[PDB]
RNA sequence: GCUUUACUGCAGGCUGUCGCUGAG
RNA sequence: AUACAGGGUGACAACCCCGUACUCGAGACCAGUACGACGUGCGGUAGUGCCAGAGUAGCGGGGGUUGGAUAUCCCUCGCGA
RNA sequence: GCACGGAGGCGAAGAACCAUGGAUUUCCGAAUGAGAAUCUCUAACAAUUGCUUCGCGCAAUGAGGAACCCCGAGAACUGAAACAUCUCAGUAUCGGGAGGAACAGAAAACGCAAUGUGAUGUCGUUAGUAACCGCGAGUGAACGCGAUACAGCCCAAACC
């Protein structure tokens, strides 16, 4: 396909958001990504 | 004495007899050329606009506006329908056509306010009515004694509200008593059985 | 050819979009509508009063 | 913090866009040291920039400039 | 009001532009025009713009490649920062 | 769902009449 | 104790803490209302057929609607003080 | 900040925090210079109107809001132990529109008929009464009265 500037910011949203819970996070709230998404398991919208 | 004003009144009392008679079928040819909504410098019934509130003066506008004549113009139904449900032909809208009118004059002038309508005559396929509209945003008239009322915010749109006298006639307000059970205070709070 | 799994191979064509107004994947990009809030068909909202029960 | 707000006041419209090119530079190598990952920083200087520049800003509009 | 250059951009990649073609590595606004770029550079560091060649990337920002003049030296110039 | 000289209605077509509509 | 409502605190707390009664303060609404004041000027007699809202009031054809039945409200076609 | 980490920092120049007011407030969005799946192309009230210095100069409209409210469009399942009038119901749903509430409203009223009442909502009642109806199933008021709250005015014309 051809992405749009658009498309390209929202697919690179996409996959910033596709990262783990930082470890400091885990200690601090004495202890998961909901969102962790696949890109073969999954679809992103568009 | 008598006003000049009564005498365009007597003379709209038998639109059919006397010059207004020539003048009607002079009109008319020129009318049935015009759009639906043409604006008009000068009421054709002066007497008439200015009993039901018209003055010359700055944001008072008057409209003529043109509407099919005759019943519904409705689509037969689709679905399944016990008889009683089935009519099309004789079928007629619970609006009548001034209010018809009113209203497409309204939606021309977005900013303008509906302050009353008046007939103008017919011919065989349509109807013609004139109707005063106001601007309640000119101070001419947030000024004015006898206008000023139709500025307030709850007299925005008021014809698509029933609020205009033919509105209210048309609901059924007229009467005070008997026959008026199910009018007042309106139709929507009686069930819509009116 | 079977109306079943044959056939959805064939389907590679993007027609409901992220749209612009209401951010749902509903923009149509073939019809430009979104068949979820009504842009590009009409300026009000999209909205029915089926949407939740009669009473509520 | 080591920039007040009456010291900012006090300064003529031409000194606060001056100090505001500095603050904006101070930052901007900030940022830089950062993108290189340089550890020789003071994570809250980075942070106080930021409040100094929206405080020049906030005065400049006050004051007219 | 957004600003043309947000920060240098440090990889290997970059550094082996800054040491074999002159050439400096920015992330810039993705607003920014090859032309924009060029002159924020010039402003910045007082040097001379050759060429300037763009990419919007995959993490949302612009990346902006900056060839400098054989008469600047990037390797320096980086150095400063 | 379908049919027809089933019951009852509804569109539609034809036709008269009234309005549009005037002069000798 | 005019405070024995409720909560918290390492277990059943009026007296450990927050509160609670009493008293007090501010905002919002009531309301640009009530009162008050400015200006205007109410009313009555005799005479005068000078004025007072038309497709209206009303009637008929066809429909819808209503508890509205001969006696509901409305639309439509025609007629019409 | 949620959030009980590490590092670092801020606070007696009185920070945090709260209240009131102000500043900033990207792009799309009624979305309004043109176009576009949130971007792009070369000065913008697009469009419809009012006024008009007839120039977008001054203004209005547009869209939203839980329901409530007003004006239009308007089913069927269902009940009648079938079913067509009737019923479900002017309900569901649809179109348009206003407000903080709407709508109504100072009698061409009522008609306990009177030597009587006196704008209008609403509440209680009048009453499942009068009235409707394959006079079947079912549908169904009003005047009055007791309350709540109370408020009465402005034009057209005559004469100028
Ligand atoms: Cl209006
Ligand atoms: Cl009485
Ligand atoms: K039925
Ligand atoms: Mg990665
Ligand atoms: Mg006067
Ligand atoms: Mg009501
Ligand atoms: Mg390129
Ligand atoms: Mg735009
Ligand atoms: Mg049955
Ligand atoms: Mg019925
Ligand atoms: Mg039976
Ligand atoms: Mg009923
Ligand atoms: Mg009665
Ligand atoms: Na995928
Ligand atoms: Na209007
Ligand atoms: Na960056
Ligand atoms: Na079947
Ligand atoms: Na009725
Ligand atoms: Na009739
Ligand atoms: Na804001
Ligand atoms: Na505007
Ligand atoms: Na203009
Ligand atoms: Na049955
Ligand atoms: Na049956
Ligand atoms: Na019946
Ligand atoms: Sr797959
Ligand atoms: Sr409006
Ligand atoms: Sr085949
Ligand atoms: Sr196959
Ligand atoms: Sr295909
Ligand atoms: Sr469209
Ligand atoms: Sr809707
Ligand atoms: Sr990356
Ligand atoms: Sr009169
Ligand atoms: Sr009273």
């Amino acid at each position: 396909g051809k992405k749009s500037k658009a498309t390209k910011k929202r697919l690179a949203k996409l996959d910033n958001q596709n990262s783990r819970v930082p470890a400091w996070v885990m200690l601090k709230t004495d202890r998961r990504n909901h969102k962790r998404r696949h890109w073969r398991r999954n679809d992103t919208d568009e | 004495a008598r006003s000049a004003y009564s005498y365009i009144r007597d003379a709209w009392e038998n639109p059919g007899d006397g010059q207004l008679a020539e003048l009607q079928w002079q009109r008319q040819q020129e009318w049935r050329n015009e759009g639906a909504v043409e604006r008009i410098e000068r009421p054709t019934r002066l007497d008439k606009a200015r009993s039901q509130g018209y003055k010359a003066k700055q944001g008072v506008i008057v409209a003529r506006v043109s509407v099919r004549k005759g019943s519904a113009r409705k689509r037969r139904h689709k679905a399944g329908r016990r008889s009683k449900r089935q009519g099309v032909t004789r079928i007629t809208r619970r609006k009548d056509i001034q209010r018809v009118a009113e209203e497409r004059a309204s939606r021309t002038f977005p900013n303008l306010r509906v302050l009353n309508s008046y007939s103008v005559g017919q011919d065989g396929r349509q109807k013609w009515h004139e109707v005063i509209l106001i601007d309640p945003n000119h101070p001419a008239i947030q000024n004015d004694d006898d206008l000023s009322w139709i500025c307030a915010d709850d007299q925005a749109d008021r014809v698509f509200r029933g609020l205009t006298g033919a509105g209210r006639r048309n609901r059924g307000l007229s009467g005070k008593g008997k026959g008026s059970e199910k009018t007042r205070p309106s139709l929507r709070s009686n069930g819509g059985k009116a | 050819t079977g109306a079943g799994t044959p056939s959805q191979g064939k389907k590679n064509t993007t027609t409901h979009t992220k749209c612009r107004r209401c951010g749902e994947k509903s923009y149509h990009t073939k019809k430009k509508v979104c068949s979820s809030c009504g842009f590009g068909k009409s300026a009000k909202r999209r909205d029915y009063e089926w949407q939740s029960k009669a009473g509520e | 913090t080591v920039l007040h707000v009456q010291e900012i006041r006090d300064m003529t419209p031409a000194e606060r866009e001056a100090e505001l090119d500095d603050l904006k530079t101070e930052l901007l190598n900030a940022r830089a040291v950062q993108a290189a990952g340089g550890a020789p920083e003071n994570p809250g200087r980075i942070k106080e920039l930021r409040k100094a520049i929206a405080r020049i800003k906030t005065i400049q509009g006050e004051e007219g400039d | 009001s957004w600003d043309v250059i947000k920060h240098p951009h440090v990889t290997e990649k970059a550094m082996n532009d800054m040491d074999f073609q002159n050439k400096l590595q920015f992330a810039v606004d993705d607003r920014a025009s090859k032309g924009e770029v060029a002159d924020a550079v010039e402003e910045q560091y007082d040097v001379t713009v050759e060429q300037v060649n763009t990419q919007n990337t995959m993490d949302g920002e612009k990346k902006a490649v900056v060839r400098l003049s054989e008469d600047d030296d990037a390797q320096e110039v980086a150095s400063r920062i």
